[PDB]
């Protein structure tokens, strides 16, 4: 019926076509009539974005592991034919990356209540993601810049997720994991890393046995994944 | 190995094409 | 390597490395548009590079004309309806593209004696006429259907004439033009006979890369009974 | 150099060169870079899609015209019926690609305050589909009618709110917009009322100058040879 | 009913009209190579549909090379790069179009002329001579003398046979001094040939020019005025 | 430059759109 609806419509059959540039920019006009996502709504926009920005991002470590080793190689001619390359895909991938950091700030963040304590997580917690896949393909001080505010949006969301959300709950889980993940892939504090994780990880198991099954499902998948990260990162 | 990153799309690399593939 | 060309083809390549499809079928268009033949590698580059931007959207074509087949409202049926049109729109597009390089510099541009690349290409033809015909109806469809055939037919006769059957080209352009008439035409024994013939021919004669589409037409030979 | 910057030389070049295909091929791709253009790369894009698209039309007419005098061989009628639309075909590729460039990106991405970006982009949004409904017929022509005229119609209420009567973009739009009611809709009174309105409307708040001034002739001249 | 050929001749007509000169030229080529000899009026569209293609081409060189000279003298190195790759992707189709048309008075048009087809003759090979200028007109060095030394070998052959068979008058044999004087001229820079030869065959048109009748007499007088205008400026400049 | 060169009434038709 309405235009809402409309919009989600056209959100989930391009989910199911797999055209998530048309799934992205449906979830960017729901977002701008400037009225709050239910769950089922922001998960949509944050499947869209995740897929539009991760192609941009296999494509972009792709092309930049090329470019390295044409520089080692002193192919002066061909570097600067990859490096135009890298940078075209960096531009759509900090665009993406700008595209949802406005639409955080201008409207999610923005129009949450102090008692949507699962809105707020979610919406810094992508905060923090957007913001590190930033910090991936920077350098420099423009790296420290995206870095801090990483970093700041992660420490905002888990704060308030400690306070306001069992160690079960799957946002919860993903918040630790994606910023266990921040401090070892980014600023290469892997004790830092391991402490956040492992503490997420024990925090959640204790009280798992209290779980329905579908509850259950989806908060082990994310605990096998901090376990996997802590042999990973422990090992080196 | 890692951050949080799945549907039936599981159940599409099973699938058959008729034609020539590359 | 400073010139277009170069430039074009090492774009297509990265592209190809990225899986940035349209990217790499934008290259390779702009190289068949330099009006120069192609190589054998720039030959799969162009056939890699659109085989994978038109099976984006004949995929996606098929999810939403499926969910347009769950049709019991109004204003929902024909949002999907407009949205499975756009992604025709596109596939149509895309199918186009393709032809007018085959019809304006491939097929075009090959010499009498090149008939590797002369059967490449027809199948190439028959092969895009063959995806419009998958999403055409009414007099449209006709015509490409008819299009479709008549370029798979050509490109049969001349590898007919000088490809041996255990020859990759041959056993492919044999493997799709079958698939065109189990599944365009509707035709299940003549796609049959047509796939049993090629890989009789085949085995006759019997660079295993041969073996590998000879399974193919048995897989859907198999099937098709 | 990036992208960008080779492929604005580029046009650059084939704009001197007078290569207008190479010239709107390099602005196309310039436009998919979703980046917004600036007021040189805006008359860049518009004047190589005016130039392509031109030539089909100029030759689109050529063809109809002897389509039209030939009814008079079925064999030979054939022939120049394929060739105008093999001709129809290249311009309803080049509309089409042009109509994709502002509603994929150009429109897209203009900000709310960015109104002569709006009104320059809605109006070749008008004047690509006016070019398409040169051609079509039956229902297709219907559907790009009112394209063309919702278009027009839109750049023109954002340019009555927001440029003044003597803005050449505004009375390049009137223009193009009374032409649309003369030759497309076959509205000869609506025609010269809104050519005479924008006129008159200009006239009446007469360097700058020069610029309006000409457009300005260019209603008149229409309005003296449409009564 | 319209045969085949007759089609290929409507569509470069109708090409023609609608100014679409890659499609004449191609429907011209393959009217060419159907092997069957071209009338006056078909080798009269031949000419015309590569005259504008190429035309086109020469016209596009000439302005990218200039910009590339200016460019290279400024010292600004990564525009040039770029300047150069198009002036080369522009003289790449210049050369296809002049090697498809020498191609086709190779292989068909030249090939089948026997040798009492006089006026057949003179104009492809005054075709052969025109097209290698044009590869000269982009060339340098050793690819440059390879097409001038084809081209004026042409152009030789050609006018003897015009001398021998043809009016001075007739506006082919014309023009055919005009392009071969244009050629000493431009390529060869030899003001001195290049006068003589336009200034005698001038004079040689114009002492038989009042026999014409008014129709012939406008398509000599046309080129004649050409010679005329070339002579004048070649001997100031 | 200087080698051998109806419907160039184009110059002529008046165009009613925007230049």
């Amino acid at each position: 019926m309405g235009d809402r609806e409309q919009l989600l419509q056209r959100a989930r059959l391009a989910e199911q076509a797999e055209r998530y540039d048309d799934m992205a920019s449906a979830m960017k006009a729901v977002t701008e009539l400037n009225e709050p996502l239910s769950n089922e709504d922001r998960n949509l926009l944050s499947v869209a974005y995740k897929n539009v920005v991760g192609a941009r991002r296999s494509s972009w470590r792709v092309i930049s592991s090329i470019e390295q080793k044409t520089m080692a190689d002193g192919n002066e001619k061909k570097l600067e034919k990859v490096k135009a390359y890298r940078e075209k895909i960096e531009k759509e991938l900090e665009t993406v990356c700008n595209d949802v950091l406005a639409l955080l700030d201008k409207f999610l963040i923005k129009n949450c209540n102090d008692f949507q304590y699962e809105s707020k997580v979610f919406y810094l917690k992508m905060k923090g993601d957007y913001y590190r896949y930033l910090a991936e393909v920077a350098s420099g001080e423009k790296k420290n810049s995206v870095v801090e505010a990483s970093e700041a949006a992660y420490k905002e969301a888990f704060e308030i997720s400690k306070e306001h959300m069992q160690p079960t709950h799957p946002i919860r889980l993903g918040l630790a994991l994606n910023f266990s993940v921040f401090y070892y892939e980014i600023q290469n504090a892997p004790e830092q890393a391991c402490l956040l994780a492992k503490q997420a990880f024990d925090d959640a198991i204790a009280e798992l046995d209290t779980l329905n099954e579908d509850s259950y499902k989806d908060s082990t998948l994310i605990m096998q994944l901090l376990r996997d990260n802590l042999t990973l990162w422990t090992s080196d | 190995r890692g951050s949080f990153r799945a549907l039936s799309q599981k159940m599409s690399p099973f699938k058959r094409q008729l034609s020539l593939r590359i």
